[PDB]
């Protein structure tokens, strides 16, 4: 259709020789995830995982963020209106991704040229390779947004020496 | 006439029984051929205009004689896969392909002179092209003489080629006296039938079995059943491995498993064997194209030919300069 | 190395007699800032990997011929360095083996 | 083998069935009433089941006439296999070649069951992995084959199908890799002499260094040795390198590979113009390739034609190119490329077409396995420089391969669309 | 514990006697890959008197599809070989023995002395010319396995065949049986006349994508609609859009 | 000879298509491969 192409302009490919880049380019929300973006997100990482023609893939951010987590506001608004299956179906289809990232066949480096938060850790962390910059901040604000560390965040703060998670998780 | 053509293409294009002196021209017509294809690397003209006039003089005499070169010039294509495909649908063609009649002026003395019909009709055009559903039959006054010929054809056939050259490689004048006392068994039906129910021919059919099963190897058929069979024949490895550790940490069963996995080792990895005896070279039968009731005789046509199974001796090689065909996949192309 | 199997004759003390290598090298490392010798387009030639120090002041048709340039002033430390760097990883790589 | 006595007795015992199971079948129903009509008249005089009895008439006045050997061998008529024409030494190298490995397996399959030690047992099971990882190991491609072969022998219908043709594909692949491979010494040869191999290398390797680390010794001592010593030890160090010479001579055999056909293009005599007068040679362009994509080429000079055919031969497999072909049969596009005056033309084509193409042209490119493409040869029709333009335009060709590494895109058949 | 190794030998025992078993059906099916569709094996004439029988006794159940799948042949053969049949217990009925068939016996006994090519399923034959899309930077999608295109082609060809040889046979089944004159001296007027065959021609006499509609107008004034025979007529002369397969 | 591309791709594409046998330092090199760096336009600014 015609009505995708504000998705397409959200989730860009680059590709190279026998890899492939996604590209976050959400700027007014500072690349925050929305369900059509996960969509295609793992719509794109399935085709590439199944191509014998690509070596690795890459998950890059545009701007000076890489990935603020989750766009709330919609799933906010979702709940307003009663209905609470726009919230279920963004979850299982983020929880979907994470864990093909943590599963997934060919090598995946991730990016982290800014500021990572939330989800935007889950998606990247349980890859294989993992960039950091200068400009790179991680942090984990869920509990006070009244939310907690979901997306695989109590998988890798958990294994951190000693109770590191627990400070990082509680503390933000 | 036909046997100087022998001379011509240096080697055995004629079709009929040779003399001791043709046999001794062979010889040394053979002998050139030889020589030749050692030459082949200091020839400039050896695949545009020998090879290719070679195979169209071949070409030539395997349908009859015709103008080849002329009837394919007559279309504007380059390869012959077309051109020879149409060929194989052609009414004596089929008549040969069919083993109704030995050679193709037969068939075309036959279609001419008005003894052969197409869907009970007389069809007395001999280039006719048959497609799908066409039924081929003899006439009633003239079926009983070419069932007769028939049998003499495929039972004269079983003895001038599966038994002279299968395990009975006699020599030549002492297999022609041989060959009295074989036609005798031929002359009553008990004699064929009891021919047919032999441990002789069972013999033959078995050896022949095994020399088809060796023949596979060369295309890596033994390492197919062992990838095929591979945890197993590992297993086998492991069991032995096993046994040999725990029953003597601290013997008929390590030679019993020894014995297993060597012949089994030997079997999966010994390589293929190309004897010198030269392979019998067989009758085809056009199962894929042609279905016939040999009783009457009456045959129908189901599908069309393939360019993979035309019975010509000619290799592929030198085949390939007038076809171009990518060989291997099993297509008419 | 191109012609490495010809012939040597003995003449004097003259410039010494030395023959060509046995085996042909999977790799020349070459120290030719005045490209004095035909190394490079020999190795060229044979399909054999170069590793060298590249000047500012390289010809084309010499720079298309090493597989491994390091682009540098070929002072007496940096080929120390150099040379140290590479001697260190190949006696550790091969301390890694037994040897 | 089957002795000729055994086939008269078998024939003779043929002939004897048949007359027993008629006694016995006239005894049957002669004794239950029954008159023999059928048997007597009926298989003995008008039979004639084959129309075979002039045929015996006939053999039998042609067996009567003339003397020879009766036990001479003559020229076969059914023969011309003519793919029998193999060199039978290497066949029965392969043999005791495959013996000796299997001879050298079994040997320590039974040192396995002479240990004592589990230490002693660890040491012959490495042993024996390392000499199965080298010589009886199987490729994986047949391990892929015979596991699709399992799945095939259950399939039915569209999966039948679909597996068929993979694993046609992968029979195609595995018997190109298995005839033409670098690496196996099988697939090589010597030319007319101008592990075995690798042994015979290795011993010329160990004498040269030898030889190298003597002479090193000598001129060693040579430098501090004046007087006739030193002219001594100089004639000692000259016959080290005769030595040293002559072994290195002897490690340049050059070798051919099987499996690939060699054609002459170009054969010329040139000349030079002496004081004497003319002085004539032959140059020699040749041509070579194995139906695989593989393609090479050498020009040589030498004294006569035959010497520099010759010379080619030997060089030609020293530059060898591979192209890249489309389904085996032709050109992934149309290219245009020129060698100095020398304009070539290539168009690729469907799969009943054939090859379109001068005889340089269509002799490279059935060499190098193409079945259907049109080509033309514009301007200057130079053998050699048409040999170079063929070589420039078949590997200016991008694949569908190279476009998508090119641009990072998926490049897909059209009719797989 | 002796007893594990003793069935480990029965297992290892009951694999390497039967090695040679394992290499003839991989040869049978080594003619199915090399040749695919190829069905390796020989249809015997024994095969084939039982494809009658089971014929003749429930057509309703042995049909052709299920016959041509039971015994892995095309349905074009089994039309054949049943039609072969039909006219060799007619030949035997006329005569009033069964015929010989001596041939027929040593094709069957001893098929490794002949060379046989009897085909399964058909495979279309590809003309495999380069033409290629390159797709968006940004595609995510699936491409086709070729095989299953192959497949797709292949079985259209196959229907399309099927259809075509149906036709012709029938046309020439009754043919043989003489309800088509084919000699010019056979086709005689009537007492009244010659029937015609009246095609409405134009795009408002068509009876759709192959010709007009037709009727048959008798010689005594009246017109009727078409028979199955003339139904067949004008079914076979139609044009086809496609290229000649085989 | 006249195939395009540097020593590593022009080796892979001659041994994949078995017209070379492999090299010793083929695996070398594809274990560590020459340095790239991305197209610089040409133009040095003074310091
Ligand atoms: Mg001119």
């Amino acid at each position: 259709s015609a009505s995708d192409a504000d998705v397409q302009d959200q989730v860009s490919v680059e590709g190279k020789a026998k890899s492939r880049a996604a590209i976050l380019d959400r700027p007014s929300s500072l690349n925050a995830l929305s369900a059509p973006m996960v969509g295609r997100l793992k719509r794109l990482y399935e085709s590439w995982e199944e191509n014998p023609a690509i070596s690795f893939v890459l998950m890059k951010g545009s701007g000076k963020t890489f990935c603020s987590g989750a766009d709330v506001l919609p799933l906010y608004h979702s709940i307003n209106e009663g209905n609470t299956e726009e919230c279920k179906h963004f979850f299982g289809s983020l929880y979907n991704f994470v864990y093909l990232q943590g599963t997934y066949l060919k090598p995946n480096i991730a990016i982290m040229d800014g500021v990572t938060m939330g989800c935007g850790g889950g998606i990247s962390i349980p890859g294989m390779f993992r960039v950091a910059t200068d400009k790179t901040v991680l942090a984990h604000p869920e509990v006070q947004i009244g939310f907690h560390p979901d997306a695989g965040a109590s998988y890798y703060l958990s294994r951190l020496p000693g109770y590191l998670g627990e400070y990082l998780a509680l503390t933000g | 006439l036909r046997f100087q053509t022998c001379r011509l293409l240096l080697g055995n294009v004629w079709n009929r029984e040779l003399t001791i002196i043709q046999r001794r021209i062979l010889r040394r017509l053979r002998n050139r051929k030889r020589s030749i294809k050692k030459r082949k690397i200091y020839s400039k003209k050896y695949l545009t205009s020998y090879i290719q006039l070679q195979t169209t003089r071949k070409l030539s005499l395997f349908y009859g004689d015709l103008p080849i070169t002329e009837m394919h010039r007559g279309t504007k294509r380059t390869s012959y896969i077309p051109f020879l495909l149409n060929l194989e649908t052609r009414f004596d063609v089929i008549l040969l392909r069919l083993h109704f009649l030995e050679t193709i002026p037969q068939a075309r003395q036959l279609i001419s002179h008005r003894r052969v019909c197409v869907n009970k009709g007389m069809v007395s055009i001999t280039h006719l092209k048959l497609s799908h559903g066409d039924i081929i039959s003899f006439q009633e006054n003239n079926a009983i003489i070419r069932g007769e010929e028939i049998r003499r054809s495929f039972y004269k056939e079983i003895l001038v080629e599966k038994i002279i050259g299968k395990l009975l490689h006699q020599p030549l004048r002492m297999w022609r006296r041989s060959k009295t006392e074989w036609f005798h068994l031929l002359k009553t039906k008990r004699g064929c039938r009891l021919l047919l129910k032999s441990r002789f021919l069972q013999q033959l059919r078995s050896s022949m079995q095994e020399e088809d099963l060796e023949r596979t190897k060369k295309f890596g058929s033994e390492k197919v059943c062992l990838g095929s069979s591979f945890a197993e024949h590992k297993r086998m490895k492991r069991n032995l491995l096993k046994s040999l550790f725990l029953s003597k940490r601290r013997p008929i069963v390590y030679n019993s498993s020894l014995s297993l996995y060597s012949n089994s080792t030997y079997c999966f990895a010994s390589p293929h064997k190309l004897t010198m005896k030269r392979r019998i070279k067989r009758i085809e039968l056009p199962t894929h194209y042609l279905e016939v009731n040999y009783r009457t005789p009456k045959a129908v046509v189901f599908y069309g030919p393939n360019i993979g199974h035309i019975p010509h001796d000619i290799r592929l090689k030198d085949l390939n300069l007038l076809l171009w065909s990518r060989n291997g996949r099993g297509q008419n192309i | 190395l191109t012609n490495s199997y010809s012939p040597k004759k003995f003449r004097s003390r003259h410039k010494k007699l030395c023959f060509g290598p046995t085996t042909m090298p999977d790799c020349v490392v070459v120290f030719d800032a005045e490209r004095k010798s035909s190394v490079v387009l020999e190795a060229a030639k044979l399909q054999i990997p170069v590793v060298a120090i590249v000047d500012p002041n390289v010809p084309l048709e010499f720079f298309e011929k090493i597989t491994y340039p390091v682009p540098a002033r070929d002072s007496v430390k940096f080929v120390y360095l150099f040379c140290n760097v590479i001697t260190k990883c190949f006696v550790a790589e091969q301390m890694k083996m037994g040897i | 083998t089957i002795s000729p006595a055994e086939a008269d007795r078998v024939v003779r015992d043929l002939l004897a069935e048949v007359e027993k199971e008629k006694q016995r079948e006239r005894e049957e129903r002669q004794r239950q009433g029954l008159d023999c009509k059928d048997i007597d008249d009926e298989d003995e005089d008008e039979e004639d089941y084959l129309g075979i009895e002039p045929f015996i008439e006939k053999l039998k006045k042609q067996n009567l006439k003339d003397d020879g050997e009766l036990n001479r061998r003559e020229e076969s008529s059914d023969s011309d296999s003519e793919l029998d024409e193999v060199d039978w030494d290497e066949e029965r190298k392969k043999e005791d070649m495959f013996n000796k490995k299997f001879q050298r397996h079994k040997e320590l399959l039974q040192t396995l069951t002479k240990s004592e030690t589990l230490d002693e047992a660890y040491k012959w099971m490495t042993k024996l992995d390392k000499f199965e990882e080298k010589h009886f190991k199987l490729a994986p491609e047949y391990r892929v084959i015979g596991e699709l072969m399992n799945r095939l022998k259950v399939a039915e219908g569209k999966d039948k199908f679909i597996l068929q043709q993979k694993i046609n594909r992968a029979m195609r692949l595995v018997e190109w890799k298995e005839a033409f491979d670098p690496n196996n010494p099988a697939n090589y040869g010597v030319i007319e002499r101008d592990d075995d191999m690798k042994e015979r290398d290795d011993i010329l390797l160990e004498k040269l260094n030898a030889i190298d680390k003597k002479l090193e010794s000598k001129l060693s001592e040579l430098d501090h040795t004046f007087g006739k010593k030193g002219k001594r030890l100089e004639e000692e160090i000259r016959d080290l390198a005769e030595e040293r010479n002559a072994l290195t001579e002897k490690k340049r055999q050059p070798l051919y590979r099987k499996g690939y056909d060699v054609h002459v293009i170009d054969v010329k005599k040139v000349a030079k113009v002496t004081k004497g007068g003319r002085v004539e040679r032959y140059t020699a362009l040749m041509v070579c390739g194995n139906y695989e994509g593989v393609i090479g080429y050498a020009k040589a000079k030498a004294e006569t034609g035959q010497s520099a055919m010759q010379k080619a031969y030997e060089k030609c497999f020293q530059n060898l190119h591979y192209i890249e072909r489309h389904e085996e049969h032709t050109i992934a596009h149309a290219i245009q490329t020129s060698y100095k005056k020398t304009k070539l033309y290539l168009w690729p084509a469907p799969t009943t077409t054939g090859m379109k193409a001068g005889r340089v042209v269509k002799t490279m490119l059935l060499l190098a396995g193409f079945k259907n493409i049109k080509s033309k040869v514009i301007g200057s029709r130079n053998s050699y420089n048409t040999v170079k333009a063929v070589l420039k335009a078949l590997n200016a060709v991008e694949t569908p391969k190279d476009v998508q590494e090119k641009f990072g895109r998926t490049v897909v058949e059209k009719y797989l669309l | 514990m002796i007893k594990e190794i003793e069935k480990d030998n029965r297992h290892s025992r009951v694999f390497v006697d039967g090695i040679k078993q394992k290499m003839m059906e991989m040869s049978v099916l080594l003619k199915q890959v090399k040749e695919p569709g190829a069905r390796g094996s020989y249809l015997k004439d024994s095969e084939k008197t039982e494809m009658y029988r089971l014929h003749k006794e429930n057509p309703e159940v042995y049909t052709v599809e299920r016959l041509a799948k039971d015994y892995r042949i095309m349905r074009q053969r089994v039309h054949a070989i049943l039609f072969l049949k039909e006219d060799e217990e007619e030949e035997e009925r006329k005569l009033g023995r069964p015929l010989d068939d001596s041939v027929e016996r040593l094709l069957d006994e001893y098929p490794e002395f002949f060379v046989s090519h009897d085909r399964e399923f058909h495979v279309a034959s590809l003309s495999y010319k380069p033409d290629f899309k390159v797709m968006p930077e940004g595609w995510d999608g699936t491409i086709k396995d070729m095989d299953e295109v192959h497949y797709e082609i292949s079985k259209k060809e196959d229907d399309i065949l099927y259809e075509e040889f149906l036709r012709r046979f029938e046309f020439n089944k009754l043919k043989w049986k003489g309800e088509v004159k084919c000699h010019k001296y056979s086709r005689r007027r009537s007492s009244d006349g010659w029937k015609i065959t009246v095609e409405k021609l134009g795009p408002q006499g068509k009876r759709g994508n192959g010709g007009g509609w037709k009727f048959v107008s008798l010689p005594d004034g009246s017109s009727r609609p078409l028979n199955e025979v003339e139904k067949m007529y004008v079914k076979r002369e139609a044009p086809r859009r496609r290229r000649k397969i085989l | 000879s006249w195939m395009k591309g540097d020593l590593l791709s022009k080796t892979r594409r001659l041994v994949g298509g078995l017209a070379t046998r492999e090299p010793v330092w083929l695996k070398a090199m594809e274990a560590s491969p020459p340095p790239v760096f991305p197209r610089s336009n040409g133009n040095l600014k003074k310091i």
